């Protein structure tokens, strides 16, 4: 839901720039225990309301793993690297699902973001980080209704500065 | 076209480990503050036989 | 299209044993240059006719690679390892696209096969190999019409036998 | 089964494929036949939406 | 060179805690174009001076790639996730080597850090991030002498806060 | 120990052609549960005797896995795909350790073989398969002494032949 | 070469292995023999430093 | 045992794509400020036939 990101440090906003046309994204998430979760998403703007259409294919999740056992904890915040390739944006991140027994089940996200505007109509962001904190606020009905929060920030590495003038 | 508070709606269709499901969702956020919240409802294939967490980045 | 396999050496046939109910399969193929191709398939038997229903999501294929440039060539034969896990069958293989000029582009298939019969009604095969020879015999039109042949054999490693009676 | 004379020699099949690759939507249908015990088969695949495919058909070979 | 990290937010310092005994680390870095770089390192303290002993095995780097062509640019800053597993620390990161033609050659680091103190003598850090900015300050002699700078910070995700009290 | 292969079907023998000069190989094996095993090997001929010099770095093996628990079993036979790239040979294979009880732990080998002769002095083989049957015939002592057998064959996919004259 | 009568039937080999796995250092030596054209071989591997190995020998099988 | 400014020394031995090399290095940093700099010298197998960058995280 990439329209909801606070960009700092003057980083251009590929997602907000894409309106009114919108954008798509596509992703394969590889889990360290063999699962894969692939998705394609379309983002459009219907009057005052953003509209998402999502297609999902997940496979190879181990029967005994936290995912298929429905014994997962919570996601840690995640930091995505985002950069231009092939005139569109690539993203990759490592995410970590905290699970019982002091386990972290990690995964690797491989994403391409595709504006519906031509690249020549866009101010492309340089390499940067996108932090996303995802929290399940409530499981309203077991297996049936969830409330989920996300906070996201587009930024450079502020904590460790360059000696050469680099972002 | 973008406002300081914006609603969104979602439809999700998926198969995970052979299990078909469909969801709808409705949310709202502040695009410039980078915050959002949504309610997701499983309308087919519920209760989900897997951790919702694998769908978090796709809502 | 796993119903069409010649099994030798007495290896049980998970796919043929699954009828009349049928089976599903699910796969993510990871290409060495960043592409992913994910699929889910349902196999049913409608009277005398097999019926396949396939969903595909592919992403992250490089704009400059053989796939998006439509400059593949032909698949080498492939050898899959197939073995039981979690009361279903897993498969994995390495495949290689021989591109014009002679360079190979490789990929890694990760599959789960799921009978619609319970595992208790099935004789599960032991670890074995499934060779697949795929030949795209004619590209009739565009872009638009293709004829594809496959020959498949389920076997053990006969060329390099055990000294101890192992398969 | 006694002998190969009592096995089905050939079996037909039909396919529908729907997908999205690098943002490109497509749909195919297909029809074929094979020999279940000889492990051989052939089919014809037709792209009915999203053609001509803007990517190599080869990535669909193991799915069709 | 993990002794040189500024930890903020009260995060315990696994590396500084390990002295005078020291620690080891081990890593495989997977590059997206097929290269692998594996290393093992021992860190000890000899009087007033830290001493590193490093063993490296790299393989499968493509002959035509930026690494073997010696046509690499610079590393972007990188963010490692660091967390306890098996009574030691795991790390993983995605790094991105900027290269000519607007390319980023990315890689995935898989690390285990092993204190020479027993785990029962240590205050283990919770899941956190370690940012590392690596800069080649000068190539003094082509292929023979380099000067390299690093700044590193151990932190939580400060940019996007939790609504549930999480770090 | 690639000098000991039976090549059928007229496939050229890269390893035997490399003498008297010899060859090297290099490999990273990626295990499905997070382990990595990297090796570099030099093969020379000293009079009538082959001499192997091997360097190994392994890391990230889970404390609870079959490797660190020393509860493997035996390797299944393995089939490697072997093909020319960059004027040297690449290999890849999927291997599977059959653990006590019947579960398989899989891994993926990524190899480069490097003749000490220039490629211009060699007849390079086309894409083919190399089957390897490895049997640890006796564990004589601990921990400490092992006897290992291998049979290897270089071949094409004969079980599922082409309809078009391809290998 | 005319016929198999003119090929070397067997060839011996010797190995030295040095490594570190999960922080554990070890060294091995080995000696074996094989039949170059029949593609068969056998060797004995001895751990001379770092034994007994605290991990499964199997991870060394393709290296020895 | 740790001071606000600390020196370090390194020895590296490696093989990359069949190429053997050895390095030595000397540096200094401020462990608490999280900053450091070092000079690395290739003493065997120079000039390196590959980008130094692949060794950056190993110095």
């Amino acid at each position: 839901s990439k329209t909801f990101i606070k960009y700092v440090s003057g980083i251009p906003d590929y997602f907000k720039q894409s309106f009114p046309e919108g954008f798509t994204w596509e992703r394969t998430t590889t889990y360290e225990d063999g699962g894969f979760l692939t998705a394609h998403q379309d983002t459009s703007l219907d009057g005052d309301c953003l509209v998402y259409k999502v297609k999902i294919l997940g496979n190879n999740f181990p029967a005994d793993g936290p995912v298929m056992q429905n014994k997962a904890g919570r996601w840690e915040p995640a930091t995505e690297i985002v950069y231009e390739v092939d005139g569109v944006l690539r993203g990759q991140s490592l995410m970590a699902l905290k699970c019982p027994g002091g386990r972290h089940l990690t995964c690797h996200l491989h994403t391409t973001y595709r504006s519906k505007k031509p690249a020549s109509a866009l101010k492309m962001p340089g390499f940067h980080f996108e932090d996303h904190r995802i929290e399940i606020m409530e499981e309203v009905e077991k297996g049936k209704c969830y409330k989920q929060y996300e906070a996201a920030v587009g930024r450079y590495c502020d904590a460790a500065p360059s000696k050469l003038g680099h972002n | 076209f973008l406002k300081k508070t914006m609603p969104f709606k979602t439809t999700i269709e998926g198969t995970v480990n052979g299990h078909y499901f469909k969801c709808t969702g409705k949310g709202e956020g502040n695009p410039f503050e980078g915050t959002q919240e949504m309610k997701i409802e499983v309308i087919e294939g519920g209760p989900l036989p897997f951790a919702f967490h694998i769908l978090s980045t796709s809502c």
